[PDB]
């Protein structure tokens, strides 16, 4: 087996490893997050339709448990593989505890996998930065952001990607309790926080959309397009 | 970079740490062995460091069988690791074949160990030189030799140490195929005394043993009494 | 034609012009001991010869030495590193002992030279490990085949012969030898043993005692390996 | 000293031209390819004189552009000429702030790539200010646009915005590639104007020289 | 190049230094010891307003009787809180009675720098954690703090300061801190060097403390708590 | 030993995997491949590399590959690493056809293959496969597909593609003049012979130095068939007689 | 420059450079000492504080009811051998119902510190012993260095400034054979303080006794107990 | 322990370098040569050896595999030797498993598989050989090439070692697809001799062929008689 130690520390103390994984992380499409009264709403930028790559193959936000679901910015092949080991623990959680799991308990996992893999032997770590996003079985709105250190803390709206902190920014100097009032002020503020970096809109963006017990929600593009009409 | 693995030939055919681990050997004290019709005569100069240790530290001359002896120069981390192994062979032929190893197998089966360490990167070569002697009714006496590459040639007389060129100036004058252990113990003193340079190091005590007819086979420390004779014979020829 | 990429010189990987360099050198190494030694096939004997060099009169000559029995019927010469060619040797022992064990009958020269050639090609394939620095002659009688003589090297190349030279004085030795056997048939009597001792003595310039060289012979008629005694070899040296 | 860094094509040695031509002083400019010399000592030879002819001449200024073709991190474990690189390195380093004073004379640097410099050459004593050098925005893109088709006939039909809304990243060294192709393409077909199907034409091949691996690192 | 495990000419582990240099990096975290117990506060560090500040776990308990203050990286941290708990729990199962704080810290200890590249295991641990902890609890012995380095190396401390402005924190902690001391008195001056040494004006919200005493568990400061010890603070 | 390892699967100082990067160099050299999906099939168009007078023909195809009943890929890159993962890719068909008793889907199976190979990529310390993907099949939940796989595990589900050399300007034309759900089979291959023409500027196409395959459903099962020398020739003088009149 | 990167790589002059910078690791810790008499063997040791609120580190350790060490050098290696020790004299104990002679003990001490010093990729013990014990042959003092190299001494001092130490006690190594147990730890008391820096004294804060004997099991003095032998220098 | 990572790696122009320097070795060393007849195939390799000294017969470069299918190389000699033991186990494999003798296409499939394997493994390098491999499988005839990047190709007429570029260019002229066994082995020795640097006695050079009787080397008699014209 191969047993080398790839991730090591360096003088002044710094896990170089952990600094190029989120070096990565900010060549990847930005992505949003807020999180309202009753709805929380997840928010992409797709690179470029193409004309011809199926965009069903393509999907950037997906669902690990019916209640909980995640969005990445990194490398692909890094976010596919957390993304079904998350599944699997969902599961075994629902199988073991016999409750529905919790926003906080798979991102403690998401999280935890990652700091494994960044002090193990003979492995490189995940560039991919993570939003988890959902409801707890108390019905309690949540947001939770990973990074490819294994930290994660929780937000009322963080940015992750390229572009991150213009995002944030905008977030910070807007996000209050105004905007969280109408289920359709938040998911147009998110649309319009996105059209910082953007450039088309509708044709391309994609959003998220998540209720009490209401499933994940993703908005079609006419109706993606109505609504930034009626942000215009 | 030619000289960072024992797993990497010199361009002109050379193991260098090989070569470095036997230069090793040649910065500690002197070690001699005799062989005689008797049998065999280990002494070995043990310099003493400090005033502080113990008659007795470190001893260089082990017992890796009840009739065979076993005499290092070098790292006496690895002579005791070699020791070891040179034990673990003899009571597995004793338990194995039924009867007290042969000392020529038990030369071939150490050699072969270290030599095994002096292929590979992952090890390195063993910096300790050591000289195996027994004697027995059929097989007679033995006194054998065993080098960080590995070699084992037999011998009539040798010096594994710092001064070798020196004792083996020396050991070469005494005709000993006609002689027994009683008068090798006091020629080996008395080489052990003329090579001793005491310009450079201090003082020292030395070690002595013996296998042979006088033992019924057995290779056990000298007694301390011709101990003490050889000593102070040593001490008058070196007027 | 001597490009460098990388360690091509410090592991057993390809040059950019297809060489292994750490095989070429540890064929350097075979002349690190200064010694040579030759064989010779005759009509119904076989024989090797091999210097034998008392350094100093502190050692024992009689553990000094470079023949080995295989087995009964087989024996080896060994040249080069001396720790290198007695595990080789106590690896070609094993490899006849189990021959026999597992397929009942003697082990021909040729087919342990292949196994001991494929151990070495094993050793210079992988790159933890170095190949070993010494090269192999054995002799015996084959059942319907005659006396054979065949060597092996580092590299794993096993060819058998009709009579060979092995050590530093390698090419000297294959000259006269070739010539030799152009002449009439490159001896063709039990007094082959003749011919080698006078190859080696003019391409070292020798003049050997009987104390200074120890043969080995097989016979069709005695196929029991033999090492030859110091009377004997005194006998064949006044002999010419 | 001023050092201009940021990513390429963003007007740094343009803005050094200009506050050259627009000043008062002897304004020299120098690669940092052309002071890596073949003969052992001559690179520090080079800077020595760069450096003695300005004091000869009152005020001055020198602009070593690319300089990140000679101060680099310096690496200790290299081989070859790279150690003459760092000789002339500490060279540089001791005529800009070293025992002499420097007398009136200003140094501007440039380096698309920064983070690869030497602690000691861009330190505060050294180098004081450090300009940042962003793209265009979405407004700048315009100014460059217009400041570039400026000398051209061209159609009524010309929609710039359209070229300019796409949020391509160009760079400004984009913008005068863009310009002249779709010049020189509206001189191959001989029109006597360029129209706005040249320009988008021209946009879509200046920006087929981008290349790299699509979904890899995203 | 440069193992892991390797000395520099000084006789010091490479890894090891750099792990020590990581503490740097990492919030400032105080705590005291009194003979009516002992606290633990620390200073979370809100970077942005728009991050729920209840979410920085950065104090957690390790048994109803201990508690663990950290620094330096969050992620290093996890793996030593669950080995500090399932030792108290092993230890509870075994021999029916309360890991002492000593104990659950050389425990803690030995799980540091077992670190290596050959012959370890197929996943073991690689690097140096690059985490201070402090460890502080009442035992059978009464209260005690105990202060833990990425060498392995634990000792017993009467107030320790680990952190970014662990240097001044220390001298001001020096400078106070009797034989005598009361827990109040010792939370008002940890909050009190704490705000000395927070970039932002001390607040409830951006800071947690714990206090553990003989007759209570390990006590969590609640955000009024919290603003009624700042308020005369 | 540190001294000799490559580290093969570790990350740049700008977030790059370089050995991946490098392994995608060398697709761009192979022959081209070409993805067109109609609406009542799917075809692969590469280019026949392997081409001198001294070579035999054998098997039914030269890169062209079966995988089950219902799928096949064809390859870029490396040969040999092109055998292995083909071989796996069978082997996971089989498993999962042992596992369910139902023909594995399209997507199941090419993420099965670009786990193993971005897993490879992840950790190890071995060299990855220098190797991309075109893949086509149906089943029964998207109907006639085409993917696409690369040496990081990236997959994609498109239209219209092309990998390998002068992938930008069979992917520029492919933009041009796709309709998209506006092709029949027949107007597929068309479109494949003008691509490829451009190409494969070396010569014009000589019908033995190109590979085409269709997949289509016929009687309810699937069939796969390579094209022969004399319908891909009439192909190729049906397209030189429209360019003309065309002209 | 490359003969000082890992264990196995002997460099040109016979050499191995780690094993002297693990050296350099042991030189550089606090002072201690050891003592045989013909009745007992006492070891002297000087613990130091990180801080003046810490405590002062423990540095003597018990093995068995006939066997002591002192330690000095990064102390998680001291721990390991600390539970290498125990566990070979537990063993002793129960296969054989007997205590494990010391000259044993110390022997496979040496055997398990040679592994590392000659594998790829492992390190030496970067830490030093100075073992006491008393067997069926008497009192015994040992020392153990990073290279796996004990010796039998009959006085030693490792560690830092400890060569002033090593100066008294060859000065007076003619009365330890006959000494009592009081005059005995009065000499490692001394020599010890030969060790300390000018303005600095002996204090029951810094210092701890170790003493094993005839009908005395191994037992350790330290804080006020330490003070009716302080008390007389 | 052993070498856990790869040791040919991608350059930055995507080349595997170290299966290039195998392939210089391979193109270094003696030439070789296979025709597939229309009722037979040959295969025919040099053997000049260094002296008087060697016997021709110790050992052989053109090696069966079974009764019906066997292979020549060209190259390093122990890589050859490795290879044809892997070849003759793989095929005992097969049949042991099938009870039916191994076609030519899945033994050379195989045993190139195992070629493959060490370009990738740990701490290993490429063999430094090329194989051609001749059956009779299904009453006609195969041949194949195998080098060490793992990759085969299936030949009509085939010439590789030193020399081949010439060699190839003789047997595009002289390929005629109805061509007969004698005639093929004849045009074979040709090509050796189309550069060879002394007299083909009948003991500097090799040949074997197969047919619907078996794959089976020549005597060295046969080989004279051939070498007649
Ligand atoms: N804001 C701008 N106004 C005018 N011209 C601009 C502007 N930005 C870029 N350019 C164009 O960029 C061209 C490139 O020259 P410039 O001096 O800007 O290069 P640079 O930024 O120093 O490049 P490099 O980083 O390669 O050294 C100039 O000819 C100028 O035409
Ligand atoms: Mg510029």
């Amino acid at each position: 087996s191969y047993d080398r130690a790839i991730t090591v520390f360096s003088p002044d103390g710094h896990l170089f490893q952990v600094e190029y994984a989120q070096e990565a992380v900010k060549k990847g499409s930005t992505a949003v997050g807020v999180r309202g009264r009753d709805i929380v709403v997840l928010g992409v930028e797709k690179k470029s339709v193409a004309k011809l790559q199926d965009e069903r193959t393509v999907r950037k936000i997906c669902a690990l448990d019916d209640n909980v679901c995640m969005a990445f910015a990194g490398l692909t092949a890094d976010a596919r593989i957390v993304i079904n080991r998350a599944r699997v623990e969902c599961q075994s959680h629902r199988l073991t505890v016999e409750d529905p799991v919790t926003v906080e308990y798979i991102t403690r996992y998401i999280a935890s996998l990652k700091q494994r893999y960044t002090q193990s032997n003979g492995r490189r770590p995940f560039g991919i930065s993570a939003l988890i996003v959902g409801f707890d079985f108390d019905g309690t709105p949540r947001l939770y952001q990973t990074d490819p250190s294994g930290t994660y803390h929780a937000w009322k709206a963080n940015a992750i990607g390229r572009g991150a902190k213009s995002v944030r920014e905008f977030l910070e100097k807007n996000y209050t309790d105004e905007a969280i009032e109408t289920d359709d002020l938040t998911i147009k503020l998110v649309i319009k926080a996105l059209l910082e970096v953007v450039q088309s809109g509708g044709k391309n963006i994609e959003l998220a959309v998540m209720r009490r017990d209401q499933s994940l929600k993703i908005l079609n593009p006419e109706e993606i397009e109505k609504y930034v009409a009626e942000i215009e | 970079g030619y000289d960072l693995s024992a797993s990497t030939f010199s361009p002109d055919g050379r193991v260098f740490q090989v070569e470095y681990a036997m230069k090793a050997v040649e910065n500690s004290s002197t070690a001699i062995g005799i062989r005689c019709k008797d049998g065999v005569v280990f002494g070995v100069e043990k310099l003493v460091l400090s005033k502080l240790y113990e008659e007795g530290s470190n001893k260089r001359l082990f017992n890796v069988d009840r009739h065979v002896g076993m005499a290092v120069a070098g790292l006496l981390a690895d002579a005791r690791s070699l020791a070891d192994i040179a034990r673990e062979e003899a009571s597995n032929f004793r338990s194995n074949f039924g009867y007290n190893i042969p000392l020529k197998h038990l030369a071939d089966r150490v050699a072969m160990y270290v030599h095994a360490y002096t292929l590979y990167s992952a090890v390195r070569p063993f910096g300790c030189s050591f000289m195996l002697g027994s004697y027995s009714v059929n097989d007679g006496a033995q006194l054998y030799m065993i080098d960080p590459s590995g070699v084992s040639y037999g011998y009539w007389g040798c010096a594994i140490g710092k001064a070798r060129q020196a004792a083996k100036t020396e050991i070469e004058k005494l005709q000993m195929k006609e002689m027994t252990c009683r008068d090798i113990v006091k020629e080996v003193a008395k080489i052990i005394y003329i090579v001793h340079d005491e310009v450079k190091d201090k003082a020292f005590e030395l070690e002595l043993s013996w296998v042979g007819e006088l033992t019924n086979g057995r290779h056990e420390i000298v007694p301390k009494d011709i101990r003490e004779e050889a000593e102070k014979y040593a001490k008058e020829s070196l007027k | 034609r001597g490009s460098s990429a990388g360690f091509d010189r410090h592991i057993t990987i390809f040059s950019p012009e297809g060489r292994l360099y750490q095989v070429e050198y540890a064929f350097k190494a075979i002349n690190q001991g200064g010694l040579t030694s030759v064989a010779v096939r005759g009509k119904d004997c076989a024989v090797i010869v091999t210097q034998k060099k008392v350094p100093d009169k502190l050692l024992d000559s009689s553990t000094v030495t470079h023949l080995f029995k295989i087995t009964e019927n087989i024996g080896c010469v060994m040249t080069g590193m001396t720790a290198d060619s007695r595990s080789q040797v106590q690896r070609a022992r094993y490899e006849a002992a189990n021959w026999k064990y597992k397929y009942g009958y003697e082990i021909p020269v040729d087919m342990l030279c292949k196994r001991i050639a494929d151990i070495s090609q094993v050793y210079t394939q992988n790159a933890e490990m170095r190949p070993l620095g010494c090269c192999m002659i054995l002799i015996g009688i084959d059942e319907e085949q005659g006396p054979q003589v065949y060597k092996c090297d580092p590299a794993g190349y096993y060819c058998g012969f009709k009579a060979t030279a092995a050590g530093v004085k390698q090419t000297e030795s294959t000259s006269f030898l070739e010539k030799k056997v152009k002449k009439k048939f490159d001896w063709t009597f039990e007094q082959t043993v003749e011919t080698a001792i006078t190859c080696l003595s003019t391409v070292l310039s020798i003049d050997f005692k009987p104390s200074e060289i120890e043969v080995g012979v097989v016979t069709v008629e005695n196929p029991k390996f033999r090492i030859l005694t110091e009377a004997e070899i005194d006998a064949h040296l006044v002999a010419l | 000293g001023v050092i201009l860094y940021g990513p390429p094509g963003t007007g740094k040695t343009l803005l050094a031209k200009a506050v050259a031509n627009q000043t008062s002083a002897t304004f020299l400019r120098v690669v940092g390819s052309e002071l890596i010399q073949k003969y052992l000592g001559d690179g520090p030879k080079l800077v020595r004189e760069l450096f003695r002819v300005a004091e000869e001449h009152a005020p001055s200024i020198v602009f070593i552009d690319e300089i990140d073709a000679i101060g680099t991190k310096r690496y200790d474990s290299n081989s070859g000429g790279e150690r003459e690189i760092q000789r002339t390195m500490l060279e540089l380093l001791n005529q800009l702030d070293g025992f002499d004073s420097r007398g009136d004379v200003k140094v501007i640097m440039a380096t698309n790539r920064i983070e690869t410099l030497d602690p000691a050459l861009i330190r505060p004593g050294r180098i004081d200010r450090k300009i940042e050098f962003p793209l265009p925005d979405e407004k700048t893109k315009k100014r460059i646009f217009q400041i570039h088709t400026s000398r051209m006939t061209l159609a009524d039909d010309v929609t710039l915005d359209d070229l300019i809304m796409a949020k391509d990243d160009l760079s400004g060294a984009d913008i005068k590639a863009i310009c002249t192709e779709a010049g020189l393409m509206a001189l191959r077909e001989r029109r006597m104007k360029v129209t706005n199907e040249d320009f988008k034409k021209s946009k879509e091949n200046v920006l087929y020289k981008k290349q790299e691996g699509t979904p890899e690192g995203l | 190049y440069r193992g892991v495990n390797t000395f520099s000419p000084e006789g010091r582990l490479f890894q090891v230094e750099y792990a020590i240099e990581a503490i740097k990096l990492g919030s400032t975290a105080i705590g005291i010891q009194t003979s009516e117990g002992v606290c633990l506060a620390v200073e979370k560090r809100i970077t942005s307003p728009l991050m729920e500040p209840s979410s920085i776990e950065k104090i957690v308990e390790i048994d109803a009787h201990i508690g663990c203050a950290m620094s330096g990286l969050i992620a290093d941290a996890k793996t030593l809180i669950d080995k500090a708990r399932v030792e108290t729990q092993n230890h509870w199962f075994t021999y029916n009675e309360t890991m002492t704080v000593e104990s659950v810290t050389q425990a803690v200890s030995n799980l540091a720098l077992q670190f290596g590249e050959e012959d370890a295991d197929p996943g073991a641990m690689s690097r140096p954690f690059g985490v201070a902890l402090l460890f502080g609890g009442v035992d059978e012995k009464g209260p005690q703090l105990f202060h833990m380095d990425p060498s392995g190396t634990f000792v017993q401390c009467d107030a320790r300061a680990i952190g970014s402005a662990s240097e001044g924190a220390q001298s001001s902690l020096q400078e106070v801190y009797h034989k005598s001391m009361t827990l109040k008195e010792a939370i008002k001056s940890s909050l009190i060097i704490l705000k000395q040494v927070m970039e932002e004006k001390l607040n409830a919200t951006n800071i947690e403390l714990a206090t553990v005493q003989p007759g209570q568990n390990f006590h969590m400061f609640t955000k009024e708590e919290l603003e009624e010890v700042i308020k005369d603070i | 030993s540190r001294r000799y390892d490559s580290r093969t699967t570790i990350f740049s100082p700008e977030g790059r995997l370089y050995q991946v990067e490098y392994a995608m160099e060398a697709i761009g050299h192979a022959g081209t491949c070409l993805g067109i999906l109609a609406n009542d099939g799917v075809l692969l168009a590469a280019e026949r590399r392997n081409i001198h007078k001294l070579l035999d023909e054998v098997f039914f195809s030269e890169k062209i590959y079966k995988l089950n009943e219902d799928m096949a890929c064809s390859v870029a890159g490396i040969t040999s690493d092109a055998n292995v993962l083909t071989n796996e890719l069978r082997l996971i068909a089989q498993r999962y056809l042992l596992q369910y008793q139902e023909p594995i889907p399209c997507e199941q199976l090419v993420t099965a293959l670009c786990d193993i190979k971005q897993a490879y990529t992840q950790f190890g310390g071995k060299r990855p496969f220098g190797v991309s993907l075109l893949y086509i099949g149906w089943d029964k939940h998207y109907g006639f597909q085409l993917y696409q796989s690369d040496p990081s595990g990236n997959y994609g589900g498109w239209k219209a593609t092309c990998i390998g050399n002068n992938s930008a300007a069979a992917v520029s034309m492919l933009k041009q003049d796709y309709k998209e759900g506006e092709m029949t089979l027949k107007s597929a291959l068309a479109l494949a012979i003008k691509v490829l023409n451009k190409t494969m500027d070396v010569s014009k196409l000589s019908a033995e130095k190109v590979e085409i395959a269709t997949l289509t459903r016929e009687n309810g099962k699937t069939v796969i068939r390579v094209l022969k020398q004399k319908e891909v020739e009439q192909l190729i003088k049906k397209h030189e007689e429209e360019e003309a009149k065309a002209e | 420059n490359q003969y000082d990167n890992d264990v196995t790589v002997w460099s040109p002059q016979g050499r191995i450079h780690q094993i002297e910078y693990a050296m350099e690791a042991v030189k550089q810790g606090s002072a201690t000492v050891g003592l045989k008499s013909k009745t007992h063997a006492v070891l002297v040791a000087l613990k130091r504080a990180q801080s003046e609120l810490a405590a002062h580190q423990k540095k003597i350790l018990h093995v068995d009811n006939h066997i002591g060490i002192s330690i000095a050098g990064l102390t998680a290696d001291a721990r390991l051998l600390c539970n290498f020790m125990r566990q070979e004299c537990l063993d002793s104990r129960f296969v054989f119902d007997r205590p494990l002679p010391v000259s044993r003990l110390v022997s496979l001490i040496g055997s398990k510190t040679q592994i590392p010093t000659q594998r790829y990729g492992r390190r030496p013990y970067g830490v030093g012993l100075l073992i006491a014990g008393y067997d069926d042959m008497g009192p015994h003092i040992f020392q153990t260095c990073p290279s796996a190299n004990y010796f039998d001494c009959r006085a030693m001092s490792i560690g830092a400034r400890s060569q002033s130490a090593r100066t008294y006690l060859e000065r007076h190594m003619s009365e330890f054979m006959e000494c009592n147990l009081n005059e005995l730890v009065k000499h490692g008391l001394r020599a010890l303080r030969e060790t300390l820096p000018a303005e600095q004294d002996l204090t029951t804060k810094n210092v701890s006794i170790g003493i094993v004997g005839k009908d005395l099991e191994f037992t350790i003095y330290d804080d006020d107990d330490v003070s009716p032998f302080l008390e007389g220098l | 322990r052993g070498y856990s990572f790869s040791l040919t790696t991608f350059s930055p122009s995507g080349k595997l370098v170290q299966i290039e320097y195998a392939l210089a070795a391979v193109a270094g060393g003696a030439p070789s040569v296979g025709i597939k007849a229309a009722n037979g195939v040959v295969l025919a390799t040099e053997k000049k050896q260094k002296s008087i000294l060697y016997d021709e017969r110790s050992v052989h470069k053109v090696e069966p595999i079974t009764k019906h299918i066997g292979l020549v190389y060209s190259g390093m000699g122990p890589d050859y030797r490795v290879l044809v033991h892997r070849a003759r186990k793989l095929a005992q494999q097969y049949y042991l498993v099938y009870q039916e003798p191994i076609p030519t296409a899945q033994l050379v499939q195989r045993v190139a598989s195992v070629m493959q394997e060490y370009t990738q493994s740990g701490g290993v390098r490429p063999f430094g050989v090329s194989l051609l491999i001749c059956g009779w499988n299904e009453g006609r005839p195969y041949l194949f090439q195998s080098d060490p990047s793992g990759a085969y190709f299936a030949w009509k007429a085939t010439a590789m070692g030193k020399n081949y570029v010439n060699g190839k260019t003789f047997l595009e002229k002289r390929y005629n697809e109805d061509l007969e066994l004698e005639d093929a082995i004849h045009t074979a020795i040709l090509t050796l001799k189309e550069s060879f640097e002394g007299q083909m006695t009948e003991d500097n050079i090799e040949v074997g062929i197969c047919n619907e009787a078996g794959f089976r080397r020549l005597t060295p008699t046969e080989v004279k008689d051939y070498l007649a014209a």
